[PDB]
């Protein structure tokens, strides 16, 4: 599923005219403060929930977790300790 | 998954007015939170191409199609390297997301799935 | 959008003085420091890494 | 035609590291593969020379660790550098796979360097289990033994293959010599897998986060990803440098600085951070041998990756649902982790058998369905 | 488990040594060596160190070479196979108060002290565990705890009993550099001493570090800069399409 | 003499006050439980120790830095 | 008392068990024990309690004296064995194992 | 400029001789400097800073 160069296995292309420049004719950070500032903030804004969302559930799970069983093994949980075994 | 299978589940669904009510509208909020349209593919641009059913189908599109898809994929390419997404003309419109490879795939598969039956016949 | 003879637009990535000696020079510096502080590191790693199979001080002792 | 063509040696060279075409698109996550030859190159270089200085006698070998980190001119650096880069080796293992993983580099037709990379991972745990042991501390020893009595789990020759295992009764010389030789031997075993599972993917290419075709838009491997690469080694090197000069001992367990004891037995013996989540997993079982299965398939199941993904589409990137299924995946596989070192203890217990069965139902259940359904809304929704 | 099964955690005291460009401070290593030497080498190892590894640490070559020379150690046989004894060398190591486990347990109603040779990595906390067992035997044990005989109450260890009892009150050593020594004083000294015999290294290897800190972060930079100029005719490529 | 003993005393008294006076209240409780007949053919004997440790914890929390400004 | 003699790198916990300390093993009711056995399957002399002392459930020493049920305690996982050296409470699915011995003398045993 | 980039940059030669000499002269620099900066942030700790009292 993959060739070498010049038969790479491409569908035939035409119609395409390709442009750029040279690295030495270039500014190489050409618009990088708004990239730094804004396309950052859109890319970060747009994947935060699937993030955010899983990192919450389970840190919350883990969270009541070591507390329960902190508790658990102080003089008031006494009670509470023997049952659970 | 098969193209096929896809197809026939989608349109069992599509028949129940029951069903359509509710998973209708759900495709669509789907396909807007997937952003494909936002880097001008069309679905059927992102189907998985390194199978022979699909090999076949592709060189089975008309040169005009295959031209144009294959201008999206180095466009969107382009975009996905860039970290930018479409604007504009660029960006898909739920008008253009026509379904240009469904058609020959499907053809495609009921030749391979019919091959597959008849190797498995019994004179009775 | 149609003719290919109009070059898309690069004003904004265009540097004026492209062809300058001055240009390339600046470009061969970072090129050149770079190539100056892994010369400097890899000599510093080899030499220390290579060091531990001279004599150990319970060797030397 | 270039010399780099036409002589065979140098070709094969050219076709992995100079004109190997890649997709003009790979994200950073592209670059662990790069990292994880780094570490592979710096465990090699460090190991072999800590052997110059090693001996692997039980009754010398803590105290030639010792001698390292005393006597050794930079013998410190040697050891806190392949003690240290045992753990990075594993943080990008886990980044490579969790990328294969969400971007569907399993899928056909890589199923094969994903097949061979799951052995990799395999040989990558049972190196720095024998190498960890070489230290013969307390969890060295106390590692050993509890790892390898999970082998006597093994119906009717269990107990005999352990005692076979051991070289005696019980781990002592004879085993830590065994791994000495055995842990020499499969960092060269591991190479030769990492290259074939190269070689496998060289019929396809790289996949691209985008999942498509890349054979409309290829770019060579030097000099682009070359520099790329550079980026994220010298990251890598940062990191590397604050642990190993100024936190050497951050990731390890201060038991392993008091000569193994057979009499005495740890507080808490753990394994590694990287084997935690298997250990989670194996404690979810209340059955030993039940454990032990459960264990291994925790790591054979990401073998069936292939299959149970039922999508027309390769990879996350576009799909919403998938993304945050995978995003539970990934959080309760590092629950696990942390799981794997707590007590056995309430609520820990009943916590990590919930864990130990979302690890398990992800593959069996989960990913089938949820592609499934995805296949579904892509075709209805965009009709 | 309890709290008082893992025993009480350490403070965070603020070490000279502690800080991504500090050293040991040498000073308190010296007196350390003196409290070790005249307090807890009465049963307590430190079998890792040799005489040289205090020379330019801690004493000087000659310094050094007096506290070997006043011990005996033993020699190679005479010449009628008979043992002999030599007086130490600087690459003599520091001799152990006990011949064997089961002497150093008979010393110390069953309990055996630790060699401190690795002490200070061998225990979470490092020196700050080390400075507050120390420091931290109460008068009295919390009321209701049952001490097991011949043990100590200390809350930093796990567990509450300590085979080892109080060892440092004020003026138990007379510092040669005039400090006093206080309970404080004496473990801070001790703890630091104990440090550095675990790590040795720690000085160099801090120096080294920002070598290389330094270094790496501009290789980075560079790095970042090179990339970004070799990607910019890809990143900036534009595309006309005439559809055939 | 020893600078810690002060300041022990001091943050005993001062920010850690409610965790004094809890580990006081315990101690006298165990006391006197120790004292009443019976009390070694007890099913739970109570310690001071959890109360112990919330006390010195709090203390070193308020010495800590103090104590070493001071050798 | 309980003895530790180091047998083939395992523990081996030799006690001499006194005259009601025989009596409390031989109490339990053999129905309600993960593994159903009295101290006369386990010993060969009443007197001496000879076992490998490593935890049949992870293969840690479990400290003497210590427990709930007063014979041995596992810290590992708090697992409890008894007089017999019995599992009562915890992880733990075996009885601690009895090695081969064989009393040569009544004053010495081999292992 | 031109006579900067014509000696030492324009023959790969030139170029790599340069970048090594650089690299000797930093390092030795370098570890000079480091060595200074150092014994200044650490000053009255080190053994060289107590060693005149023995
Ligand atoms: C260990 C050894 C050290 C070496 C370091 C190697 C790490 C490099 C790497 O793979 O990650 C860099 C990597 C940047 O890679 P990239 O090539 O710019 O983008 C890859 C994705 O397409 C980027 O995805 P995107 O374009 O959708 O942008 C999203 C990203 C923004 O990405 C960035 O540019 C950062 O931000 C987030 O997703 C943050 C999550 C929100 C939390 C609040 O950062 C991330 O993607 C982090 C997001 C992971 C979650
Ligand atoms: C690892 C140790 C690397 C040490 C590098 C030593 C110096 C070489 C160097 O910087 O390469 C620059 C040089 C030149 O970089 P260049 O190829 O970009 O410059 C060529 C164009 N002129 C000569 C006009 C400047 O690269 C090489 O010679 C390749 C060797 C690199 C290894
Ligand atoms: C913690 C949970 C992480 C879930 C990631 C969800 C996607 C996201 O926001 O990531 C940003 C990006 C999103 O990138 P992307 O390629 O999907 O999208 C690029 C942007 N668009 C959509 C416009 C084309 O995801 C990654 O780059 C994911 C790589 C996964 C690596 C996980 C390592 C974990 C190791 C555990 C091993 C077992
Ligand atoms: C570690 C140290 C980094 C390597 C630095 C070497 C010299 C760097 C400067 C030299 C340089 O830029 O010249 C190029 C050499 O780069 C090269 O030829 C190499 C390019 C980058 C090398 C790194 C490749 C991937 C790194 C990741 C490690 C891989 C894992 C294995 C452990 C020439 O090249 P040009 O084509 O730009 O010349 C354009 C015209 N002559
Ligand atoms: C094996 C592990 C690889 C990682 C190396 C990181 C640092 C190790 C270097 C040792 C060290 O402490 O060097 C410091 C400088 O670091 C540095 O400047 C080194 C950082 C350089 C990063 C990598 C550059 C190339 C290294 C690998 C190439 C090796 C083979 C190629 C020929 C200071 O030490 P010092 O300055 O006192 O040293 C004497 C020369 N004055
Ligand atoms: C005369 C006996 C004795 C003296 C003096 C003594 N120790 Fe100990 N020490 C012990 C014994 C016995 C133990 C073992 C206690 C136990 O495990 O129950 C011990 C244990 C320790 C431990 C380890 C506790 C642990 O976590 O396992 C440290 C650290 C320690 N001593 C340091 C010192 C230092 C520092 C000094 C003096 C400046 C000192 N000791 C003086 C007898 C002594
Ligand atoms: C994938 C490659 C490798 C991995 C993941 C690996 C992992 C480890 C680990 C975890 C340790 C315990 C380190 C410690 O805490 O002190 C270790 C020790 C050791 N390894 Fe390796 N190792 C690898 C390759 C090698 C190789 C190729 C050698 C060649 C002999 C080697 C020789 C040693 C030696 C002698 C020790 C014991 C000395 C010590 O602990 O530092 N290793 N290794
Ligand atoms: C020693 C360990 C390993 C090394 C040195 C290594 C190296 C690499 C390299 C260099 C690549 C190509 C570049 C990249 O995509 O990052 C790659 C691709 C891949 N590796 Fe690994 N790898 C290792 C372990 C693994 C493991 C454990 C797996 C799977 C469980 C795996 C599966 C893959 C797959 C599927 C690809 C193709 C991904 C794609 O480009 O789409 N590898 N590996
Ligand atoms: C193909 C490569 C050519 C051969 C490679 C050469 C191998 C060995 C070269 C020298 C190794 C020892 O050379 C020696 O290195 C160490 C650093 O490691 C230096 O030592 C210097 O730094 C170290 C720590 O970095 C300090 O402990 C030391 O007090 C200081 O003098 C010596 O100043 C140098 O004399
Ligand atoms: C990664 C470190 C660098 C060392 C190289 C790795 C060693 C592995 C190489 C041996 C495996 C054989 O590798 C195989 O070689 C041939 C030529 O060399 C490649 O062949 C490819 O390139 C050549 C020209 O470059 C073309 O003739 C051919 O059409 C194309 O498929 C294969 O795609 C590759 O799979
Ligand atoms: S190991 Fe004995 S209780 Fe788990």
């Amino acid at each position: 599923y993959m060739g070498w160069w010049g038969h790479m296995g491409s569908p035939p292309q035409k119609g395409i005219a390709g442009y750029t420049i040279s690295p030495f004719a270039a500014r190489p950070f050409a618009g990088v403060v708004h990239a730094a500032i804004f396309n950052t903030f859109r890319r970060t804004k747009n994947q935060a929930l699937f993030v955010i969302l899983p990192v919450s559930f389970f840190y919350y799970v883990w969270t009541q977790a070591s507390e329960k069983n902190e508790w658990l093994y102080t003089k008031a949980g006494r009670h509470e300790l023997a049952k659970a075994l | 998954a098969s193209i096929t299978s896809v197809v026939k589940t989608s349109e069992l669904i599509l028949k129940s007015p029951l069903l359509s009510k509710i998973v209708v509208p759900l495709a669509k909020t789907y396909v807007k939170f997937s952003g494909y349209r936002q880097l001008g593919f069309k679905m059927n641009d992102l189907i998985i191409e390194e199978t022979p059913n699909m090999q076949l189908a592709l060189r089975r599109l008309p040169p005009t199609e295959s031209y144009d898809r294959v201008y999206r994929l180095i466009r969107a390419t382009q975009f996905s390297l860039s970290h930018k997404l479409a604007t504009g003309n660029d960006i898909t419109k739920p008008e253009e997301d026509d379904h240009y490879l469904i058609p020959y795939i499907l053809d495609v598969e009921a030749e391979a799935f019919e091959k597959d039956a008849l190797d498995n016949l019994e004179v009775v | 959008g149609k003719s290919t003879y109009k070059i898309p637009d690069f004003t904004p990535y265009l540097k004026k003085d492209r062809n300058t000696d001055a240009n390339r020079l600046f470009s061969y510096f970072m090129i050149g420091s770079f190539g100056m502080l892994s010369a400097a590191g890899a000599k510093a790693t080899v030499q220390d890494f290579l060091s531990n199979m001279s004599a150990s001080a319970d060797v030397l002792a | 035609m270039a010399l780099r063509k036409k002589n065979s040696l140098l070709n094969m060279a050219n076709s992995y590291v100079l004109d190997s075409p890649q997709p003009s698109n790979l994200n950073y996550f592209w670059n662990f593969g790069s990292l994880l030859a780094l570490c592979l190159v710096i465990q090699l270089a460090t190991g072999i020379t800590l052997a110059m200085h090693y001996t692997s006698h039980a009754s010398l070998a803590f105290d030639s660790v010792e001698h390292i980190m005393r006597d050794v001119n930079f013998g410190w650096f040697i050891r806190y550098a392949h003690a240290n880069t045992a753990s990075f080796f594993f943080i990008c293992i886990y980044a490579h796979m969790g990328r294969n993983i969400y971007y569907g580099s399993y899928k056909t037709p890589r199923v094969l360097p994903w097949s061979i990379g799951v052995i990799i991972f395999l040989l990558l745990i049972i190196t720095a289990f024998m190498g960890y042991v070489l230290v013969f501390g307390q969890m060295s020893l106390w590692g050993a033994t509890v790892i390898c009595n999970l082998v006597s789990a093994i119906p009717w020759l269990g107990e005999d293959i352990v005692h076979f295992l051991w070289g005696g009764f019980s781990v002592g010389n004879p085993t830590l010599q065994r791994f000495f030789a055995l842990h020499y031997l499969m960092p060269f075993v591991l190479a030769v897998f990492a290259l074939l599972h190269l070689i496998a993917l060289h019929t396809a290419g790289s996949s691209n986060p985008l999942g498509i075709t890349s054979n409309v838009d290829k770019l060579s491997m030097h000099p682009y990803y070359s520099f790329k690469d550079l980026i994220t080694v010298f990251a890598f090197l940062l990191m590397f440098t604050l642990f190993v000069f100024f936190s050497p001992d951050k990731l390890g367990h201060p038991d392993n600085y008091i000569p193994a004891n057979p009499m005495v037995t740890p507080a808490s013996i753990v394994p590694e951070w990287y084997l935690l989540p298997f250990y989670a997993i194996l404690r979810a079982i209340p059955d030993k041998l039940g454990g032990v299965i459960a264990m291994v398939a925790a790591i054979l199941i990401l073998l069936i990756l292939p299959i149970v993904d039922r999508s027309i589409i390769r990879g996350n990137a576009f799909k919403p649902i998938s993304k945050l299924l995978f995003g539970f995946f990934i959080c309760n596989f590092l629950l696990l982790g942390v799981l794997g070192q707590v007590h056995i203890e309430p609520p820990f217990i009943v916590l990590g058998q919930i864990c130990t069965i979302f690890y398990f139902s992800y593959f069996l259940i989960l990913l089938p369905m949820v592609s499934t359904i995805e296949n579904i809304f892509f075709y209805i929704g965009s009709l | 488990m309890t709290a008082a099964e893992h025993g009480l955690h350490p403070a965070e005291y603020p070490w000279p040594q502690n800080g991504m460009l500090s050293t040991f401070d040498h000073a308190s290593l010296r007196r350390g060596y003196q409290v070790y030497k005249e307090v807890c080498a009465a049963c307590h190892s430190l079998d890792r160190i040799a005489w040289r590894n205090l020379v330019g640490v801690t004493h000087t070559t000659d310094e050094a070479k007096a506290f070997a020379e006043e011990l005996e150690y033993d020699d190679e046989p005479d010449d009628e196979g008979n043992p002999r004894k030599r007086p130490g060398k600087l690459a003599d190591y520091i001799p152990g108060p006990y011949p064997n486990e089961q002497a150093a347990r008979a010393a110390n109603q069953g309990a055996l002290p630790p060699d401190l040779s690795l002490i200070a990595k061998a225990r979470h906390g490092g020196a700050d565990y080390i400075f507050a067992l120390l420091t931290g035997y109460p008068d009295e044990p919390p009321a209701g705890v049952v001490l097991a005989p011949g043990m100590n109450y200390n809350p930093y260890f796990p567990g509450g009993g300590i085979g080892m009892a109080r060892t440092l009150f004020d003026g138990v050593v007379e510092y040669e550099d005039g400090t006093p020594a206080t309970t404080s004083q004496m473990a801070k000294d001790v703890a630091a001493f104990l440090t550095w015999a675990a790590e040795p290294e720690h000085d160099e290897r801090k120096k080294l570090g920002l070598k290389a800190i330094i270094v790496i972060s501009a290789m980075l930079g560079l790095s970042v800069y090179i990339k970004k100029f070799k990607w910019s005719p890809i990143k900036n490529r534009k595309f006309i399409y005439n559809p055939p | 003499p020893d600078p810690a003993i002060a300041l022990h005393e001091a943050a005993a008294e001062g920010p850690c006050h409610d965790f004094k006076h809890h580990f006081d209240e315990c101690v006298e409780r165990v006391t006197k439980a120790q004292e009443a007949e019976d009390y070694d053919h007890a099913e739970y004997k109570e310690d001071c120790v959890e109360e112990f440790f919330h006390l010195q914890h709090c203390i070193n929390d308020n010495t800590a830095d103090k104590l070493f400004r001071v050798l | 008392k309980n003895v530790i003699i180091k047998w083939r790198g395992k523990p081996i916990f030799i006690r001499h068990r006194t005259s009601e300390e025989i009596e409390e093993a031989n109490e339990v009711n053999v129905a309600t024990l993960r593994d159903p056995q009295t101290d006369d399957e386990r010993v060969q002399k009443p007197e001496w309690l000879v076992m490998i002392g490593v935890c049949t459930h992870l293969g840690c020493v479990p400290i003497g004296e210590a427990g709930d049920f007063g014979g041995w305690f596992c810290p590992c996982h708090g697992s409890h064995y008894d007089i017999s050296g019995r599992i009562r409470r915890g992880p733990a699915p075996l009885n601690l194992e009895i090695p081969e011995y064989d009393f040569a003398d009544a004053e010495t045993l081999v292992i | 400029a031109t006579t900067f980039y014509n000696v030492f940059v324009k023959r790969n030669s030139a170029f790599v001789a340069t970048i090594l000499a650089s690299a000797f002269v930093f390092d030795m620099t370098f570890e000079t400097a480091i060595d200074n900066f150092w014994d200044r942030i650490n000053a009255g700790k080190q053994w060289k800073d107590i060693r005149h009292k023995y």
